[PDB]
């Protein structure tokens, strides 16, 4: 299965989820609130290269593992994160 | 951006009094990976205080200054033995990196 | 809360001192378990001193640091041995937690 | 059986036996005064959890084994623990 | 008032010398019956060494940390063997308590 | 037979036979001075348990056995303890 | 009011001679802490004199200055080991700042 | 329980408690003179602040565990501070 | 791939507190058959202490340095006497391996 | 009288020279009872030192600048071993306090 | 047995003990100088109190244990101690 | 005189070189009856070296620092076994003694 979700679209999914003030982030995203764990691990450590995106490494994974389509959306409304559903 | 490295430096030295909970592995960690960057001279000025927690702290002194601190995390990984906390201690030192970035981006 | 870390250091630090008694199975108890977590070199660390009980006492003093000792407490209930008064120990040691804990809700 | 006691006012009970400087607490409770052992351990180890609460455990243990209705009362004014009945 | 185990560590300690006499039986002893509460790993290092007298008094240092040692006297009771003088042994041994108990009450 | 002396008076005597610095004592009681053995062992035995109470042994005892009344009086005080007499 | 640091530098200059019994923890309090504020060319200055009294006598001097000094309150906190009686010392430090608050209100 | 004392005169009581040259202040106030402890450690610590007022921290506390309602009264005439009787 | 080492020694490290069962046959597994690839006087070394338990685990550790400690699975096929649930314990080691291998292919 | 600190550290000061019968129990003394109130960087820095001697001084050294060092003299009671003549000890230090409180009375 | 001598008058007894620059003082008082250890040592640890009297542990002590009538007045003159009897 | 101990202490210093011949009996002397006034810990330190005769010495040391050293004469007329020339060494203990006290009669 892959998302495949618009890269130049998927960008600005990324830098959302990045620039969480909030408390609840990319983390509370993974804990899925109801629900794997070395991966976690190297995603975390994609944030020593330049372009780092911990989003981009739980999305592109997310997006296999699962066909993420909008499933992710419900997640996402649950996690009061709706400027996603404010924009997409 | 050649501009990581100073929010590394920060990090650091933001984190550092969490140094003295498990990098007590002083002659434990570096002596050994680290010596692809430090020095032997650098070894045994680290070993000549007893204080055994300022000898943590002069480590990380000396580490501060070399852009590519990274191994030390690199080194993290590779004992499993204080890894699965010292994940933890990376997931720290990770949650640090990640708010100072924020910060850069103003 | 990402707090009771803090007070199991401070009941282990309190309960210092019954260590003496029945942790004198500082090569018995987690020289075998504690290897999930502790490290080879460490073993080696512990066995160095020959005063049979500053051993524990280094022993501790590594247990201290780690976040998740608890694993201590699971080590005790896996041997029956102590355990029918490591029991009263761990009471022992369960009272003591829930006192630290009291003071925490202040 | 089961004692079924309303559990958000279960954990007002819970939380008056936990907070309990007197030194007749949740053991002396569980000594019933007049009167089953490695349970008591198993119960006592639900300390570690952030939301622990060994009276959780010796409750809903004392819920079955024996539908305590007001039979814990007798001995919990037995206790002087009379906040209970001055409460429930 | 759990302040009994500390006059019975203090007992064992004042009649440490009179463990030559009819305690040789350390193989005979406790390594059945005290294993309800023993190790099997303490077994064979009591059986380590070959003074035959100092294995007793390694017996007894063991003994000492647990809280219940009353149990020896059960054993003490069962071998009809000694009983006969180690009920003068235990009588003895009672008589020992009796006086710490004294002290205690001031 | 049952001596069935007085409970709270009798606690003086046991205590006054239990604090005995005098060589004589509970095992000097028993031997009369001109006078079974194992019950003698098990009455021993009953020092470990925190109300333990030898003497509580050596009188329940001979409290059957020959309802000494008395007669337990004599000997006491060619046992040269009249603080018995001095109290009973 | 922009003023309570004035009176705080009077009452370090007041209690300057209570430094010399606990605050011997030179190395041990600041120069992990203290690195959010003071400078680490600081640290080195102040290891240079080895009087092991006027070295807390820097310290003090340096943090005069700092306007936000109540760090060191702050640090003193931190470490459970002196502060049973540090706590004497921060309420004797309490107390100073009390008096001389009072008489700022004249 | 809470006091509940009029908190625009009950500024009047903490500056009054403040502005105590006698050597009996905030703290002996706390002794009770015939009377946990953390916690004043902690009320203590409220000096740093501007508006800092330790006699503010002693009764809000005060005021809950128990509500002393002139029940400190007795105890302040203890203390010969007769300027709170001469003014509440 | 030359890193199928690596995942034999965390299974090894992972399985430590199961040597205790049947490997108590130290002097009799290894010391015979495992001399094709160990050492006359690590023989002796491991005939020094005398825990009994401890021994097999100095054992343990001499085997996993060495890049082929599949000759013990070997060994443990050849002496029936076990075997029958030593198989259980091959299949138990068999197990983790395959476990660790799933792992690796992530 | 927040005084009686004051002839305590004369005691102490007066007794220096009696330090090195009994009180080479430093590591057994205090490293385990006194880390109620000692600090674990200070126990490093008493055993740096090599003398057996020196380290019983630095120790006192230590000792001197709490207020609360009484605590010594309960940790004194705890280990019967020198007890009975350590009694002497705490008698000995006992009648010299009593001799410093007459001369503050004057 | 109390020996139950005036308090108030007590004191001086206990002061004049405490200052003793003879060699011979609440040791030697203990000696009795022709004849009960530990709680020689508790008494002696009475001393970091601030309100410290070894002398008041040791007449408490001797107040029981027999109730010492002018029986010590016999021992304290043969101690050369006079200033009790030019006192009392 | 409370000055006795000194002459003993001399005694025992100048009659150092002659612990090697019987006192050998080490483990066998004080680690049973030296107990009432040694420590458990003690024992083990004693054990640690391996030398045999360095390990009298050791317990000579610790002897030294004890007033009442007497006890180990007292535990010499226990055994029999060395009695009968440990007497000799006790008259030569004796004789020394003698000598020294009446150099302090001078």
């Amino acid at each position: 299965t892959l998302n495949r979700l618009r890269e130049p679209l998927l960008r600005r999914l990324s830098e959302l989820l990045d620039q969480a003030p909030e408390g609840r982030g990319w983390r509370r995203l993974a804990e899925l609130a109801g629900s794997s764990c070395l991966d976690l691990e190297q995603c975390s450590l994609k944030v020593l290269e330049p372009e780092g995106s911990p989003s981009l490494c739980l999305l592109k994974l997310m997006g296999e593992k699962g066909c993420t389509v909008t499933e992710l959306s419900d997640f996402l409304q649950a996690m009061e994160h709706t400027e996603v559903l404010q924009l997409l | 951006e050649e501009d990581l490295t100073e929010v590394k430096k920060d990090a650091l030295e933001n984190l550092r009094v969490y140094l003295c909970e498990k990098i007590i592995a002083e002659r434990h960690f570096d002596h050994l990976r680290a010596k692809k960057i430090l020095s032997r001279e650098d070894t045994e000025e680290i070993s000549c205080r007893t204080s055994s927690r300022k000898r943590a702290g002069k480590l990380l002194d000396y580490l501060q200054e070399n852009p590519k601190g990274l191994d030390t995390l690199v080194e993290s990984i590779r004992r499993e033995k204080t890894q699965n906390f010292l994940i933890q201690k990376i997931t720290d030192e990770v949650l640090k990196l990640r708010n100072i970035k924020l910060e850069h981006l103003k």
